[PDB]
């Protein structure tokens, strides 16, 4: 049996936002689970969550 | 100061001190909720509001 596709209609979409201050960061994004995202940029940027 | 007001005709010193009794409250009982709201994230760090 072979795979698939999602071909959901809007595509990734997103925007990082820096602050200018305490290197707060917003991120926009399209996302199904916030808490990754939140996650993986706080280990990028190495700052606590 | 009393020695110096009588050798000193236009030139003149003063003392003065006050008490203070400050009272602090409000209207109505209504007039003193207060609320706030607090976050713990997976690494240890908070947020507050």
């Amino acid at each position: 049996m072979g795979g698939q596709e999602h071909f959901y209609m809007e595509t990734q979409s997103m925007l990082v936002v820096p602050k200018g201050e305490d290197q707060e960061m917003d991120v926009y994004v399209s996302t199904q689970f916030p808490k990754y995202i939140q996650d993986i940029v706080a280990s990028t940027l190495k700052l606590p969550a | 100061v009393e020695k110096f007001n009588a050798e000193n005709y236009w030139k003149k010193k003063g003392l003065a001190m006050v008490p203070l009794k400050f009272p602090v409250g409000l209207g109505s009982r209504a007039a003193g909720q207060a609320a706030a709201l607090v976050h713990i994230y997976l690494d240890g760090s908070v947020l507050v509001t």
